[PDB]
């Protein structure tokens, strides 16, 4: 559940070394980007259920067959379960951004997830789409509110947790 | 004349333990020896004597 | 397994509260506590009767008591029912 | 019953908070939980009928031991 | 617990006799009132939430209780209060449908007076809320079945007081 | 308070409050006069916040005004206005305590069960806290809106 | 780390970060450069600190370097100062972490069982770490050595 | 539990009022004393073991209690004794750093008088041990912080007596 | 609990002394009676069933108690009755073989009088059943061991009464 | 005591004592007078065991009686020999009991917490009890000091 | 066995064997030759015990060998005496084991469920084992048949 | 589990036979070696600490394992290491004193190789540590008992490998 700080420090535990210039540089970069990360967390904290309903409506208009009798999100019950899960993805991905490390995502979300959705006959493809429909929304809102307070526009740190969960849950086709 | 408390089919139907609620091992309503000897107007000189000697202390024990 | 060997703060068992119970001691306290939960309104678990009375083993009474006080319980009447007191040997 | 149930509410999603720091918390919609057969909870009280004491006690053996050790052996 | 049938087998059993004509008359009485008990339980099952809403609206709201200072002042306390009204209504229906208030002795009244006197739940307001449920419930099930529910709500109010 | 967070967490872990926690205390005691200034400003401006807020809210949803809604007539509008005063009061409590214990323990635990009992739809609560937030942000300073802003957000998160 | 502590905390409460929690993260990430100054100084002065602290240790406590003690001889004294080097490294990790989690989990969890398995008097270890505290407080400012010295104090409280 | 802040929000909440100038003066008082309480809690956290050792050495050892017949005579009872002194020091630190002894009402003084009077723990010796911790602790943290710790150790002593 | 040996180590320990000649005389007394206690416990272990059967047949059956409305009426009550006689016999053997009735204080007579006065178990019929087990048991084990079992059965009868 | 251990056992199994356990009680109550001879000899020779065992302890272990040591001074050395007298008394209790339950509950349950609270090295205590084991084995027969010496061995196993 | 019971006992207590239990093992391993004599005699006299015990069983209890009983017929009587042979074997196992654990786990755990599933009166089985106890006590000495007879008594207490 | 006695009753039981002279010769063998097993278990019980200390000092210290990067490098890992050596010594003593290594099959060696290959514990270093305990333990108990201890330690080493 290590953040960037504890990841660096555990790395220098495996070495046995002390902290050098490289360690202190990587830490200084983390303490610089942290203020920007906090603002992003305030954004998701404001507009969470708006993001969730938007990624919902996008998800179900793109794949209408979920609401068909063959589909998964077909019932009220299955629908509310699906929205529950989207709330999970948004919560833990928010934890990752402040943390700056994707170890929370591995230790508390991703490990045993492929197995669970394989066990319940939940489809993988819809799930992957849902995570990136979250990524695009948070990206857009941060570009607008980025250009208000002027900001560095760059958004790779925001894309990183969602990209990580997409890369994990994705079956390998090359 | 001597009914045996039974909630269902035990006998008469007296609620269990011959009380309003069918429960047992209720919290005790009594207090320690020093407290009951102190509450009454008589035994006041004993409460002073047990106070002086320190056998207040051994009577507070739950043996 | 007497709970007092090798006390924590540097002993690999994470800190836990440790009782003066002797191995297999046979002393118990009659207790009266009251419990209001807290977990219920967000958990929506079925209701249970909070106010009870039981004979708690002496070795583990310590931990049960700390635990009642941690979850806002109120304790009314602690009596030692089962055991004998201030006995240097034989529990 | 339909137009009674359309009237009411979303219900409350069941949160699950873990006292321990390490454990993770997870919510469940109360709609998801109430499908199936509810699993009965056996409660023991000082005042109850001997059926109700016997069922609770026989439920304890099934919980702790994974089988009934009275019916067999 | 026990219903009226169990009670009859209790008396005739505890005498050691068989079932005589009197006990069969009592079983006939219960079996005549059976279907009325059923439809009353059906209607109360249907409209529980409206019973609780209308009874809280009559008895508890717009007073010192929900004003700050009162015991229902916060959301936690409100939710606990209406939760308890739910239990009083459900167990009162069980007591009605059994025809014997032994259920209320076993699974409700036990330890609850100690609990409310422990917390500081006011007895008086609780009793008035239960009587409000008695009036609302009697309005739903009618005269006869409202008399039946009336004896069990009055039983719980006699238990807490 | 923050103090209650730390001491209750240290009681669950059976140890003394650690170094980061006591430094976070010293920062909280350092910022002390600012939050007092905020509760004074939010104390002086209330009738304006509840009027402007309320008129925005009933402008958004007029069904609650309308006969057959929950807020028709005089008394039910008064109750809603009263509720607005209470939420503002709890936000000031969450400011001066610096946490969420006042706000959750007083106004957010079993709030759904209460509103569904009262026949009050809870989406009106959500937009209600939106406009309370907006009027309060209008009366506050520029850093100051960033300080008070997440409290209303979490009250909306209690409402969802 | 405070950020990690904040997470795990609201994660076990199953909620998003609270308004109160975010402010603690702000105070931490603004105090970053100061911490990195401190652990930079104790990093680049480590050789001097290990030596001087070991001199004061062996001069105050002539037990363990006497014949019969644990640390008697060249090889043994070298191992002794090797351990003081370990605890210096761990203290620097706990300074950058803003939390004694690294110090505790690398160095303190089960230390008494290890030094009891080695025959080593752990009070001598605590005296050694106190000597390094005195030297490292001689190398810093007032408030600075208050902070770092209190991390050393944590390690001494774990050894005693 | 509650700190001084929570207690102010309790009184101002239970009046329904907002925070007036008096309550803000109380919060200003606590926020002035905040840092002093922090460093006091830091020092006591550092030297807990030495506080208990010096206080047991002053108050309890080489007397009738650790002689045979006394309540500390065995190693089991010695370890339980010093265990309890640990708890008194830890919760006294929480009470100091909260500024409100309600924690001592909730998590220490509850059921402990019944416990000690049940088992046969002498109250007098306990009180003298707590006062020994008060003197040693005041010697570590200094004058002002020693007065603060002094009101909480005196609170525990007033609880058991 | 404690046997005679543990009691000797309790008195000698709580004085702080070692073992003097008096305590060694008490240990010699126990070690003389050792073998007798063993064979008595062997015989009672052999014939427990017959002791309970003969004692129930003498003391309880064909009376108002097993007639309807008596406490023994119904199978569940009969089996509980003879179950309790089994406990009295077993713990009486433990008390005999330890040479110290502290086990009867710890694990039997605790709360038993409150139990039987709560249920409505007749005390006198219980006592007479225990005395019936005393006569039958003394007839099996003989004179000396019948005296030993006689003091422990009489201890339980003194406990209930 | 062995009898006590034998009971508690079938009491928790809620049965009578087995054949086997009753034979064990027979063997114990027939071995009685030999035990009382052993504890008689260790009773009446206690001063030689405490003195001579203390001499071999302080001669093997010059740490604790050196300056700046736990046993330093006349009163501290007298307290050290006082504790050796305690464990000798408890060993005699364990001999007549035919079980180490007196030794364990009077002396061993929580011993490490006490001597760590006193600053005493408990390995020196175990070396002291081993020295009294050598003296007490010098005062007895072959099989006799095998038995009593094995009670001392139990105390050594609890200290280490 | 006694060794098994002690090892399991201190294993669940997670400690080594106490002095008391090791004395119990010594008394057991020294009582061995006597036990082996007893089980030798009951081994080599089995046909007298089964035959003569079966005769006293069927003569005391003419129920089960009557027409309409369980053991009516040649095959059924042979099976009845077969089971008495089983319990004789198990008693000999319990004698050499020094514990009734062989007897209990081979023969007694769930015996009533079996014979109730076979229609067999288990009181007749207990009378049969008592008859073999009388014959086997007629074949041994005083203390000898006290010991072995008490193993038979355990089996009778398990049947009743 | 099972000792040598139980194993004899298992083979003779599973054949249906009684105990013949071969099985009695095996029980005589166990009862001859009994006291030797007892005193060996007594000495190992006395000096377990020193066995683990000397065996860790011979086998594990001053190598890559306790250097950083190795599996014993931290204090948590050190303490878990010596904890596991304590289990190997204790269960080796149980196996010695039963005379049958079935205990090692049930409670140690089942799943242990999957555990250490899961965690990353080096198996080779573990085996060398166990053999160091074998040499030191044989040095304490002597020749015969060291051969017995040797079979059990070699049994665990054959189990890991
Ligand atoms: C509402 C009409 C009144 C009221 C009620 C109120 N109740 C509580 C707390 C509890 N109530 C119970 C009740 C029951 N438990 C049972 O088993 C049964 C029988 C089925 C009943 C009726 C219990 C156990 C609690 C406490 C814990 C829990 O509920 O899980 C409160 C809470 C008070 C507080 O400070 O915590 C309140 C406020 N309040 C009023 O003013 C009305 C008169
Ligand atoms: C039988 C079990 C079952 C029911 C009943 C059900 C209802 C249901 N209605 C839905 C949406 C909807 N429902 C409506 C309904 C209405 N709009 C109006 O103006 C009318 C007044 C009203 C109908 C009378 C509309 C417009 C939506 C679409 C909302 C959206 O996604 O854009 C959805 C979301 C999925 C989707 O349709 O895209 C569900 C899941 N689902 C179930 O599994
Ligand atoms: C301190 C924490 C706390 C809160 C917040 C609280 C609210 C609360 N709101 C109530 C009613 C109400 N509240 C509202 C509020 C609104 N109507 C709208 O349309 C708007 C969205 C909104 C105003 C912004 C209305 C209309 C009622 C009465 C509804 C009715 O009675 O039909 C009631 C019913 C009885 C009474 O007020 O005395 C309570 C107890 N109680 C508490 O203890
Ligand atoms: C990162 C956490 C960590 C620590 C601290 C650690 C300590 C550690 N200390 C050791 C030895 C030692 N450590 C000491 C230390 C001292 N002697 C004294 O008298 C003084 C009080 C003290 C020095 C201040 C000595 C003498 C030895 C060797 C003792 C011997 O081998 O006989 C060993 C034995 C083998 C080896 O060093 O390679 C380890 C593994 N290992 C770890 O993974
Ligand atoms: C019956 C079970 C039992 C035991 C054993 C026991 C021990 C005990 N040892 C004590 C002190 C002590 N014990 C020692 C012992 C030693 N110093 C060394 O260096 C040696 C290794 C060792 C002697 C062999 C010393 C030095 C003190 C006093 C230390 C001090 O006060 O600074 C004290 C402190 C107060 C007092 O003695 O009255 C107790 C209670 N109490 C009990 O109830
Ligand atoms: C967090 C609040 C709290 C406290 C304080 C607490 C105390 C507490 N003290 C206990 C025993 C005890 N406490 C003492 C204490 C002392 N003996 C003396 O002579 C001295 C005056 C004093 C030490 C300074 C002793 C001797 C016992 C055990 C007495 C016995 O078992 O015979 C027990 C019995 C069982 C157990 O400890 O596990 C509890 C529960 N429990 C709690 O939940
Ligand atoms: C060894 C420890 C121990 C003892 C001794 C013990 C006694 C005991 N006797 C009980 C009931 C009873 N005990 C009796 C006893 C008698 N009725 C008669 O007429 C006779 C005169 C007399 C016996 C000689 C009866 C009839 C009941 C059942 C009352 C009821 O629940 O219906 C109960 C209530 C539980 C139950 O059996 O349903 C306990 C707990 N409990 C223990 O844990
Ligand atoms: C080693 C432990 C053990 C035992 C004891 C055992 C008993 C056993 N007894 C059996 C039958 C039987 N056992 C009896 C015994 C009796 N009839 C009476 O009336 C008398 C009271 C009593 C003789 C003293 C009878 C009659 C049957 C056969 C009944 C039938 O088949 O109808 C059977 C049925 C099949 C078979 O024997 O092969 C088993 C397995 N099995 C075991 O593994």
């Amino acid at each position: 559940m290590q953040d960037t700080i504890a990841s660096i420090v555990n790395r220098y535990d495996c070495t046995g070394k002390y902290l050098d210039n490289v360690a202190i540089s990587e830490l200084e970069s983390y303490f610089s980007t942290a203020i920007i990360r906090l603002k992003v967390i305030e954004l998701i904290n404001q507009s969470s259920s708006k993001i969730i309903q938007e990624a919902a409506n996008r998800l179900y208009t793109e794949q209408p067959e979920l609401l068909r009798p063959g589909g998964n999100s077909y019932t009220t019950r299955r629908y509310s379960a699906c929205l529950r899960d989207i709330e999970y993805y948004l919560r833990y991905a928010s934890y990752a951004l402040i943390a700056g490390n994707t170890t929370i995502l591995s230790e508390r979300v991703l490990d045993g997830l492929k197995e669970t959705y394989s066990s319940l006959n939940v489809p993988i493809g819809p799930t992957v789409r849902s995570i990136q429909l979250l990524e695009d929304i948070i990206c857009n809102e941060f570009i607008i509110l980025a250009q208000k307070q002027n900001i560095s526009t760059n958004i790779t740190f925001i894309q990183q947790p969602f990209n990580y969960m997409v890369k994990y849950l994705s079956e390998k086709n090359i | 004349a001597y009914p045996y408390t039974g909630s269902g089919y035990g006998g008469v139907g007296v609620p269990y333990a011959n009380d309003k609620v069918g429960q047992l091992y209720k919290v005790t309503p009594t207090s320690n020896i020093v407290d009951t000897a102190a509450s009454v107007s008589i035994f006041s000189t004993l409460v002073t004597l047990l106070a002086q000697t320190g056998l207040d202390y051994e009577l507070k024990k739950s043996g | 397994g007497y709970d007092m060997d090798g006390s924590g703060s540097g002993s690999l068992n994470p800190l836990r509260i440790k009782s003066s119970g002797v191995e297999k001691d046979r002393r118990a306290f009659k207790i009266t506590y009251c419990l209001p939960s807290e977990s219920r309104l967000f958990t929506y678990r079925e209701l249970q009767n909070v106010y009870t009375t039981k004979l708690v083993p002496f070795s583990s009474w310590y931990a049960e008591q700390q635990r009642i006080q941690k979850m806002g319980g109120k304790i009314f009447k602690v009596e030692l029912a089962a055991g004998g007191q201030m006995r240097s040997c034989g529990n | 019953v339909i137009i009674n149930e359309f009237d009411q509410s979303r219900l409350s999603d069941k949160l699950r908070k873990r006292a321990s720091i390490d454990l993770q918390g997870l919510k469940l919609p109360q709609s998801y939980a109430m499908a199936g057969i509810l699993k009965p909870k056996f409660v023991m009280k000082s005042s109850l009928s001997a059926d109700e004491k016997n069922t609770v006690v026989k439920a304890c053996y099934r919980q702790v031991f994974e089988r009934d050790i009275a019916k067999a052996y | 617990m026990q219903d009226a049938i169990t009670a009859v087998i209790n008396t005739a059993d505890v005498q050691g006799k068989y079932l005589d004509d009197n006990s069969l008359d009592k079983l006939r009485g219960y079996f005549e009132t059976g279907e009325l008990r059923v439809r009353a339980a059906a209607t109360i099952a249907a409209n529980a939430a409206t019973i609780i809403k209308e009874s809280v609206a009559k008895a508890l709201l717009y007073s010192d209780i929900t004003r700050p200072g009162g015991n229902m002042y916060t959301t936690r306390r409100y939710a606990a209060c209406i939760r308890d009204l739910d239990y009083y209504l459900r167990y009162a229906t069980y007591g009605m449908l059994a025809g014997d208030p032994s259920i209320l002795d076993e699974r409700v009244l036990n330890g609850l007076k100690e609990t409310y006197n422990s917390l500081g739940v006011p007895i008086g307001a609780t009793v008035q809320a239960i009587q409000a449920m008695k009036e609302v419930t009697a309005s739903l099930v009618g005269t006869n079945a409202g008399q039946e529910m009336a004896v069990y709500f009055d039983y719980i109010c006699s238990g807490l007081s | 308070s923050i103090i209650s967070e730390i001491i209750l967490n240290a009681d669950n872990e059976l140890r003394y409050p650690s170094i980061g926690e006591l430094q976070n205390l010293q920062d909280y005691f350092s910022t002390s006069e600012s939050r007092i200034v905020i509760s004074c400003i939010l104390r002086d401006n209330e009738q304006q916040i509840i009027q402007a807020a309320s008129n925005k809210i009933f402008q958004i949803h007029p069904d609650y005004i309308a006969p057959g809604g929950n807020a028709e007539g005089s008394r039910k509008r008064s109750l809603c206005l009263r509720d607005y005063g209470w939420y503002l009061r709890l936000v000031t409590y969450g400011l001066l305590a610096g946490d969420k214990q006042s706000i959750e323990k007083i106004g957010l635990i079993g709030v759904k069960e209460m509103y569904n009992s009262l026949g009050v739809p809870i989406l009106g609560m959500i937009d209600a806290i939106d406009c309370l937030k907006n009027a309060s942000i209008n009366l506050l300073d520029e850093k100051q809106a960033l300080i008070v802003s997440p409290y209303f957000d979490f009250i909306i998160q209690g409402m969802y | 780390s405070i950020v990690t502590k904040s997470i795990v905390n609201a994660d076990a409460e199953a909620r998003y970060l609270s308004p109160g929690e975010l402010e603690r993260i702000k105070s931490f990430v603004l105090s970053g450069q100061r911490r990195l100054r401190i652990a930079q100084t104790l990093t680049e002065n480590r050789e001097m600190i290990v030596k001087k602290g070991g001199q004061q240790l062996f001069q105050k406590r002539t037990d363990v370097v006497s014949p019969g003690g644990n640390a008697y001889g060249e090889e043994m004294t070298a191992t002794c100062l090797r351990d003081l080097d370990y605890y210096l490294r761990l203290v620097t990790y706990g300074i950058v972490a803003g939390d004694v989690t690294p110090i505790e989990e690398i160095g303190l969890v089960g230390v008494k069982e290890m030094y009891n398995s080695l025959g080593t008097p752990i009070s001598g270890v605590s005296e050694g770490v106190r000597c390094m505290k005195d030297v490292a407080c001689s190398l810093l400012s007032g408030e600075d050595s208050a902070e770092a010295g209190f991390y050393f104090d944590y390690t001494l409280g774990a050894m005693q």
